[PDB]
């Protein structure tokens, strides 16, 4: 299993969105963060985008491709993930993404 | 879709519905509800819901108040609106009296009726509707006024400010809620707009005329505005109509349509016709309900002020569109949205119906611009005109039997005791308008 | 369900709870409350709390003033906010003299007394109360005012503004205490609601009915609006009532019930009724308890000023429903929602009881509109009025040994005195309607 | 847990970020005295003291020792019900010493430690519970305070129900959080009026946390967009606001007051004591109620008395027995208003039921009639005195009073009547408003 | 072992979470307002709860369950988690939380 | 590689980053979270959530720093992977 998180501009929240779903990529969750080019502004860390998502093995290559095209137009954090539960169902890992 | 009562249960719990309310209307057409809390909905089913009848029927009588409203499941329909409460929903019902039967008065009972004759022919009735609203501006209290959102025009692309959201959201509202809009447009008068419905079956478009009604009007006080059905709210512009298109069906075929014919039109829709001219003049009272009605129903816009039928002609009160095959239908133009829709087809399918069964010609069509002609043309061509206010239209309905058999005696009476209360109301009344015509005259 | 004392401090700790606040009536049927923090909770169950009972008697008389509060864990009730501080709840009790023996001039013990009383017979009351509220809107530095918050009628949809959401809330809030209403509705005048909550045992129904009204003001309050239970705070439009449905059981089954008679109510029920309208003129007082009520109880609107009972007729001052089974119901329409609920039920109780025991004929229903008779009709039919005004419903109550004894003379002198100084205030006033009728005919 | 030494409150400044440290302390008349000390200037202050101008009790008006040491007391250390962004504020109290070493006699608070000690001296404890009506007003638009009402709720109504709903719980929750341990709170009987009843407890710490409660409680309103008033008469026509005082004495903790063997269960020494207090509080009214407006709530019709009687029965006698018994056995003094110096007033009390057990003062027979009701004779007959009218007569009692003297010391005693001398003289030159409306258009 | 347990409840269960975790005595908690077809109907007119909790392996199912019992009336992804410091005790590991 | 964790009082955020700084760690990911001291001003808890993806030589200065920078909880958890998007690059060179 993995747990995936990706931190894309803002502006790419809904591009990946489109492409996250082309693979049957749904459960995902979205955050809002921040991490000298815009230096120059400071008078007019810069605001990122946090989405959450675990995917099986067989989806993780379609998952960050997903993100990589409809964020290039940030990176991409893969994680070792070992245990996934449904909260209705009881479910486990690999059943319960 | 909803079946069962137990279709209903689960889609409260699985949506997390905390209110249900009811959906009816009076004898007169305004719009009734009372709210359900979604933990009451399962004895509802079981048992019905008791109210009072005075919401339908009025109090002037002394007569049985206690009625029933047994749940139909299948009308469950989710508001397309998301309280933080929860969710809430609408249903309708049919309404019965202590012993056991059906309750008479109830407008929507009254349409059935008209159904079951029908289907006593074969047929059964297709309505779309195409309801014409403005759009206007609250007041500093969120009062309703008659202040434009636009100045345009017909089928412009207006307004495009704050309003242009505002009417995308009352769009986007219906249909997804499940009306399966057609299309929407603005109409000639500034701030004027017009959704055009489904053409669907009759009982369940009457239903959605009621929800399109508090719908939109919900939606856009919420975002600041207001949604008028007044027919004729603004002098020198044009009214607003709700134009009903109707066609007859039998074993899933379009009676109206007949291939081999010049016109592509069936006999029976001739009859029907027929039949809709032979009584128009004398249901215009539930049709055309307020005394603003008639001040849409004069010369010069859109509304059709003379009793003719045509195909070409837009002007005429009947028009026949160029669809043909399984939409074929017949437009009548006249109703304004302030009916009730429940009455106003009933009254327009026995109309038809008894045109049918009496083999009613329509006579010619009138290909001509009426409103050009002279008196002694009209005259000559046997065209003659609606009632020219509430009262003639009163007057007119009260003589006639085949409203009264088609409505029922109750119905027909209220109705008819009603609209005489706001007559006698209105006609007293001294207007602005004599001030400045005769103060300094006289 | 709260039961002990221990139940209830195990769930102040488990939801947060960090103020207690107490929840009792004065003569006058002014809602009245202290607020404990949650430290002294277990101490207040404890030694019970000392308290001034000048809160319930007044100032006006040298009397016994320190009185004890004995918490009732079964009334713990968390009301519908959530302060930042922590969360709130309601609590009742017994009101005992020092000396130990229960303080009789609670409304409260007052209707204990009733049930009680009608325990000896067996018989157990239920309520399903119907309260009528204005919901007006406030002015520019938050106060109440009389300004409408939408212009609807009866059973309407309405507002669909954002006092939509205000009423939703207050039915939502409600529901989610544990009221069970069972339906609301837009009543008949403008900004006018009503609230029909499910049917319970007398006492938790009246502790329900004062906590109502201080959950529906805070909520509307903190929504931007007022919630008024003014009986009439607008000429020419509708009061507001506290329609009051009662049912009595026995052995488990409904008292009023008889399958057999063609009616299908039992004799008990005609006697119920008969012991109501023997004594209710003598405690008009009580259940119309202000000035303003009598401006309510005049001709013309949803107000019974006319004695009688009736199934048919529903503006008769006593009604019954059609409902049948277990559900059979009495429903006595005079009241206004200022009465203290713990007197006006004491008092309906104690008077159908009455009846029964008595066996007071009702005698005939009266099925026609008793406002289009003539003064010498209904003297022809014996029929009484309602007092006109608070002076009468007073002078009326001072001379009853029925409501004297059912109130307790600490009670009845009290209420009348204070009365008898509101009157006393009211008759002196030069209204602006006098200027207007007098200043420049004079 | 409790502070008892520097080091308790040391370690509690580290660790819960307590900036500021703010003195609490009253003056002659009972203005509410302060300064503010960061927390990086505490440790000293436990070690050296702190200098300060004891003009800011003393007044300006003569020349006196004036560089005045506060010695910090650990004990009396506690966080304020409020978190700046910039961090905790607390309050401390200290002992005001003279540049000789001696103890400056001047302080109320010396003044009622004094009494403690006599009280002490004869085996006995007092505690009080204090019970403080205020008036929630609304501010104008520039933040000024008005009279302008929040409510129109009478006595124990559940009112107010809109935003200062909120605001009456926002002050209860403050003072129940910051270790008052308040006993209930009602809406009294004036609209937009209001009281809390304290927790009965030893009478020092009271005291101090009446002074802690008038600025907590003005704050909370206040950052709230509203006014608490402790005026005794912010309005005609309807209630003023008092501060009735029950109090106790004990002995190793057994209310003296009570004595099981008696038909109404009160002691001998608990008649002495309101012998002893009905027989001085005519000389020190001008304490308790100390300024102008004190005497508009002292009229007839309404909740503040103006006869000297003692009942238990009715509920509006000067002095007041609740039924109460056993360790809560206690006498409810009704004329103090809130505008008091706590400190002063308790002390006089106290000195005063001293007397009373000391000298075996009979306090005569109570009063259980209505006294607005009689006559002068029945009044006269009965002997039933009336308190001072107006501040000149309550200062001119004061003025003869050995007892009152003696239990204040000369420095307070004359420090006090000087500048309530000063306040009426100016009072009562004043032309008000009243006179031309009365008198422009007459004369 | 421990681990990091990040379960998101629709924001009207938080409480019956909260009072759920007391019942094991789990107390130690973080909740952040997080974004994460039903609700396409409402667009004219979904907020989540993020919660993570720092377990030992012996409470790692009592959580599980309280979270579920709360929330049902979303879903739960419990990480490995290698390590945790106490700033006040510089504790580390499981007696750090 | 690592994901560190850190929540620290918001008063201290900025103290913990001028300690990041100085051991050459830079990227980070701030956000607000929130997790009886404050009970008394509930009528007048809120942290700062810090993510940081360290490797494991600059692991151990990297709690130190927040250590530190914060004193006036840390989690750790394995990173398996990181890819740079502008740049594509992968492993510890993302970093």
């Amino acid at each position: 299993m993995k747990y995936v998180i990706a931190m894309i501009r803002p502006e790419r929240l809904d591009a990946v969105k489109r492409e996250l779903q082309k693979i049957e990529v749904s459960r995902l969750t979205v955050s809002s963060v921040s991490g000298g080019y815009m230096e120059i502004y400071r008078a007019m860390l810069l605001e990122k985008i946090k989405i959450e998502i675990a995917v099986n093995d067989e989806f993780l290559e379609p998952t960050i491709e997903a993100i990589k095209t409809g964020a290039k137009g940030g990176k991409i954090f893969v994680l070792p993930l070992e245990n996934v539960i449904r909260i209705r169902t009881n479910e486990t890992g690999p059943e319960a993404i | 879709k909803c079946t069962t009562k137990e279709d209903v249960l689960e889609a409260v719990k699985e949506r997390d519905v905390k209110f249900i309310r009811t959906q009816f209307t009076d004898t007169l057409g305004i719009i009734k509800s009372w709210a359900i809390p979604a933990e009451q909905l399962e004895e509802a089913f079981e048992n019905g819901v008791m109210f009072d009848g005075s919401s339908i029927q009025g109090f002037t009588r002394i007569e049985e108040s206690d009625m029933k409203l047994a749940l139909d499941p299948s009308t469950f329909r989710i508001l397309p609106w998301r309280p933080a409460t929860g969710a809430v929903a609408r249903i309708l019902g049919d309404v019965y009296l202590p012993d056991g039967n059906p309750f008479k008065g109830d407008p929507r009972y009254v349409l059935k009726t008209a159904i079951k004759e029908a289907e006593k022919m074969g047929f059964s009735m297709n309505v779309g509707p195409e309801l014409e609203f403005f759009l206007f501006k609250l007041d500093a209290n969120g009062n309703p006024t008659t202040e434009l959102t636009d100045q345009g025009g017909y089928f412009d692309f207006a307004p495009l400010d704050r309003a242009q959201d505002v009417r995308r959201d009352i769009d986007y509202a219906l249909e997804h809620m499940g009306f399966q809009i057609e299309a929407s447009h603005h109409e000639v008068a500034p701030s004027q707009h017009e959704i055009d419905f489904r053409f669907g079956d009759v009982l369940c478009t009457a239903d959605n005329v009621v929800t399109f009604k508090y719908v939109v009007k919900s939606i856009a006080y919420h975002k600041g505005y207001y949604a008028s059905f007044m027919p004729k709210p603004l002098f020198g512009v044009n009214g607003s109509g709700m134009h009903s298109n109707q066609s007859l069906f039998k074993d899933g075929k379009n009676v109206f349509y007949d291939p081999d014919t010049p016109t592509k039109l069936s006999q029976d829709a001739m009859y029907y016709i027929g039949g809709l001219l032979k009584h128009i003049r004398e249901f215009t009272a539930v049709t055309n309900p307020v005394v603003n009605s008639y001040k849409r129903l004069v010369p010069g816009y859109e509304a059709p002020v003379y009793i003719s039928w045509s195909a070409q002609n837009r002007s005429s009160l009947i028009r026949i569109p160029a669809t043909r095959g399984n939409g074929t239908r017949i437009e009548l133009r006249c109703p304004d949205p302030a009916c009730n829709p429940y009455l106003a087809f009933a009254l327009m399918l026995r109309a038809g119906l008894e045109g049918i069964k009496n083999k009613i010609d329509p006579g010619e069509p009138t290909n001509v611009n009426i409103f050009h002609l002279s008196d002694k043309e009209r005259e000559e061509r046997g065209i003659r005109s609606l009632p020219a206010d509430l009262k003639e239209a009163i007057d007119e309905m009260k003589g006639s039997k085949f409203v009264k058999e088609a409505l029922g005696e109750h119905v027909f009476s209220h109705y008819l005791c009603a609209k005489e209360m706001e007559w006698d109301e209105y006609k007293a009344v001294v207007h602005p308008w004599e001030l400045s015509r005769y103060l300094s005259m006289l």
